[PDB]
């Protein structure tokens, strides 16, 4: 039980809105929300995210890297630098992005910019856990 | 008349809204229409000196712009494709050019015969 | 110190790097709202 | 008062209320627009306070435009800067907008820090906000606590300043009501002093 | 005025003086939207001559009308058009000023003279484009064109 | 003629130059100078009442300033300046004055000496 | 008009009077930049008299330049110096603003004397901007620079 | 100038074509603010007659706000309230056009001659909604209000 508010700063996906439990891509595995959980500040690495309703509905969503907070009492908000839903994402159109990425970590005998690239790999591989 | 009658109303209409022109780059792509159509319009109003126009080549040459068919064709040119698309009909379909001017009006096929002048040769104009 | 770090590189370019790909992820009945967003608008004056 | 003059004159006026009354609608569109991209930034920007605002910070130890013309907008980060540059330690000059340049560099020319441009033109989205706290770490300040204020909108007649504060040191972030929370990492706050900050910047350009 | 009204009937060619424009030092101060000649017909001094002068009209023109925008309202608040045309206008105007032999006395500078030609492609320069890089005072009271690119490293270092 | 031949068109100039870019802009760097120079120039004609000058005295000022050695001080001392520059150099040189008010002109001489009892005042007051 | 224009010629001091200025309820109306005497002169009112004149009369004088762009774009246009200028001289204007003993019945208030030591000291100190933190009412209809910046108060 | 001023001392009422108003089609082409009559006293008339003027004016003046709003703000921008005022006043704008006699010849269009009483009521319905429901184009260019109802019906 707890008024769970998610949006970014193009749209507002959920407003204070009655949930029970959500779901999200932490900087260490997954972390679940308890309906009443311990205080706690970490921030995200990009995946996928499910929300469970207050009638039980469960849509999936998908987050790029931001914010979640979870307050002492009994409220939790994700803020997201990019949140796509519904259909947007065009199959694995992305999946070739995969590439011109992994294939780029060569190219570069760098570390600056090398150390941006590998990110986009895991980001955009772990994309493809989509459709 | 019947291609005056638009020009007056459209130029009108330009005048409204010319003060955006300068201070109107970036406004509703409807207004930024009669700009255009009107700096055309206005472009076809300007002419030389002791060069007066039969009436048919006016009403052609009005009917071009007064249409849209200009609206693609950069302010400066106009004055010369107005020039040369004159010509072309004078000399060639001095045919129904010629026949627009003793019928009178613009025929229902007097219509379509131009706009097959206008935009076919527009085309190759600006090419 | 992490995957990304180590060089000196914030968080931020981590977050923004992200979005890169999301926005690379989509079609043409909805991007009308990723490509309007976005941007640096901004100068960097210390001339 | 000669004919040829009160002519002049009149001319002259009858322009200035035309670009005015032209420019007028220029803005207008684009404060509809603004509005309407604000309706989501607001609720986002908010929520990125809703921890900060649910357990205050003490600490032992400027945002607008470059487009003037809107009157009552520049002055008021100024009633609130030159009027809090003689308040506060040391803070150095760190506002976007060009237009402060302009009403704050014959009377305060030194602490400057580091100026932006191009704030207005083009309706400012997230990158913009990052791109100048990316700007607070790479430029290494030494950080200690956050003065960023900027004009909350209320209405198309009225807005009103605000100063907010963000904690710019994540030791002073860091501090004593704050363990109300669980694994303070200072690498995953670190991660979200951050964040958080080009999480401010951004709902105060908005 | 019922005197000068009258005489402009009488006349060919009329060079009319303004004190606006001598005001700014611009001297000789003729107006060069209310000086008029008959014989400026391109089938008399040619389409290049012609299509030339009636540009440098043009622009001296579109500039005078932006005049009560930019000094009133922010000057960069002008389109990228216009900040050009307000440029070489500037430029074109001040290029229009001429040193008189007998005004070194007023002026300060050695009389001087230009060929017809010399006038036509000057401007049909400044006009194309071709000096938006050298600053405004170098047009300012000098001869043939030239003697313009001369001032605009006597001014520079 | 020295001081003030070409001075006359530059005060008709740099008036309608600061009267352009009246407002807190940007401006290339041929015409940053001229503004930052006039406002002391003016500073100059400012004169009392009843209290002439003879055209000695007003040619040792008016160099003050013209060779630019003003082109650096606040104008709201302007006039203490002068007021001092000019007794200072009436009572320590009759020598200067005394050619210039009789040959009236400046030889590369009497400039000379000048040249050196100006800037002996500008670094002995603010530097 | 003839009449008025070639009066002038005549006086020694002159005091004009503005509609304009009345209409500001500003009694009584003089006009500050249009009335003068052939006296106003430091050998003859001594240089501070002379010094403090003139020093208003510039401020005002450079109030009414401004007079045109302030009723165009409007006070926030105004340079930061300007905004002050306005400020400063607005309080001079209504300084000069002093409640006779006759119209005690159209100004209600009690009828004010000024002698010359607290004119010129008054002033000198609202030029000298002593005062820039009192509100505009509180010189307009009053005595010596006391009662101003006494007014100032009751409002607060 | 005196040739107007001495000639609208003789003049009880104006009747105002407008170029402007005959654009948006309506016929005849007053200006229903611009033209005006001395003998809109209630005293003179009735104090319906009066008070239903006085309406179709307010109306009237309100709507060509909402008309720069509208312009630039937003087409819904307005309340339930103003979306209504709105409504009312484009309806009421149509219901001021009228067939002339004189125009039958050449509109086929017959022509209404509208006794007072009616085209007081008229007014005072369309005022007090009495037509929200009804369209809008049925009250351009008709005789009495039961034309408009009674075309309204033979829109099918």
């Amino acid at each position: 039980q707890m008024s769970f508010t998610f949006a970014s700063p193009t749209q507002v996906f959920f407003n204070s809105a009655n949930v029970r439990q959500v779901d999200v891509p932490t900087q260490t595995g997954a972390f679940g929300i308890l309906a009443a959980h311990v205080p706690t500040l970490q921030v995200l690495r990009p995946g996928l995210v499910v929300v469970h309703a207050e009638d039980g509905t469960t849509s999936k969503y998908f987050v790029s890297s931001g914010s979640v907070t979870v307050n002492a009492d009994s409220s939790v908000q994700l803020l997201a630098e990019e949140a796509v839903t519904l259909d947007m994402l065009d199959l694995g159109a992305a999946k070739a992005n995969l590439e011109k990425a992994q294939s780029e970590l060569l190219g570069a005998a760098d570390e600056a910019t090398r150390a941006e690239i590998q990110i986009r790999i895991e980001a955009n591989e772990a994309l493809v856990k989509a459709l | 008349k019947q291609v005056a009658g638009t020009m007056k109303l459209e130029l009108a209409q330009y005048r409204e809204v010319a003060a955006f022109a300068q201070f109107g780059s970036d406004l509703d792509a409807a207004t930024q229409q009669l700009l255009s159509r009107g700096v055309r319009l206005t472009e076809l109003l300007k002419q030389g000196q002791y060069s007066p126009m039969a009436i048919e080549e006016q009403v052609a040459v009005i009917y071009a712009g007064v249409r849209g068919y200009l609206d693609k064709l950069e302010p400066s040119k106009i004055t010369k494709f107005e020039n040369a698309f004159l010509s072309h009909v004078i000399s060639q379909h001095q045919a129904l050019l010629g026949k627009i001017r003793t019928d009178g009006k613009i025929s229902e096929e007097s219509d379509a015969k131009l706009k097959e002048i206008v935009t076919n040769f527009l085309a190759g104009f600006e090419a | 110190v992490a995957y990304w770090r180590q060089a000196g590189l914030s968080y931020i370019r981590y977050s923004q790097i992200c979005a890169k790909a999301v926005r690379d992820a989509l079609k043409t009945e909805f991007k009308a709202n990723a490509m309007k967003t976005s941007g640096s608008t901004i100068k960097i004056v210390k001339v | 008062a000669t004919l040829k003059d009160i002519t002049r004159r009149l001319k002259s006026i009858k322009n200035i209320q035309k670009i005015t009354k032209s420019m007028k609608m220029v803005a207008a569109a684009k404060y509809a627009r603004a509005e309407r991209e604000l309706k989501p930034a607001r609720v986002y920007g908010v929520g990125s306070l809703a921890l900060y605002e649910k357990a205050d910070i003490k600490t032992p130890e400027g945002v607008s435009s470059d487009r003037g013309l809107c009157g009552a907008i520049h002055s008021s980060v100024a009633k609130q800067m030159k009027s809090e540059a003689a308040n506060l330690k040391e803070v150095k000059i760190i506002g976007v907008g060009d237009k402060i340049r302009s009403i704050l560099h014959r009377t305060h020319s030194d602490q400057f820090l580091v100026t932006f441009k191009e704030v207005g033109r083009r309706p400012p989205t997230f990158g913009d906000a990052s791109v100048i706290a990316l700007e607070l770490l790479n430029s290494g300040y030494e950080f200690d606590e956050g003065s960023i204020i900027f004009n909350r909108f209320r209405s198309v007649i009225s807005y009103k300043t605000e100063e907010k504060p963000i904690f710019s040191l994540d030791t002073i972030s860091s501090a004593e009501s704050m363990s109300i929370y669980d694994d303070i990492d200072a690498d995953v706050l670190r991660n979200y002093q951050e964040y958080s900050l080009a999480n401010i910047i951004y709902y105060s350009l908005k | 005025d019922p005197a000068p009204a009258t005489t402009f009937a009488h006349l060919d060619a009329t060079t009319v003086l303004s004190r606006a424009i001598a005001e700014l030092g611009i001297y000789p101060a003729v107006d060069p939207l209310d000086s008029t000649s008959r014989i400026m017909d391109p089938n008399i001094v040619g389409s290049e001559h012609y299509d030339v002068a009636r540009g440098v009209q043009k622009i001296l023109q579109d500039y005078k009308s932006l005049q009560d925008i930019i000094a009133i309202l922010g000057m960069d608040e002008l389109s990228e058009e216009d900040k050009l045309t307000v440029s070489r206008a500037r430029k074109i105007q001040r290029f229009l000023s001429q040193p008189f032999q007998v005004a070194e006395v007023f002026t300060g500078h050695l009389g001087k003279l230009v060929p017809l030609k010399e006038t036509i492609k000057g401007f049909q320069q400044i006009l194309a484009g071709e000096y938006d890089h050298l600053p405004e005072q170098a047009f300012y009271m000098v001869g043939p064109i030239e003697e313009a690119v001369a001032k605009a490293d006597k001014l520079a270092e």
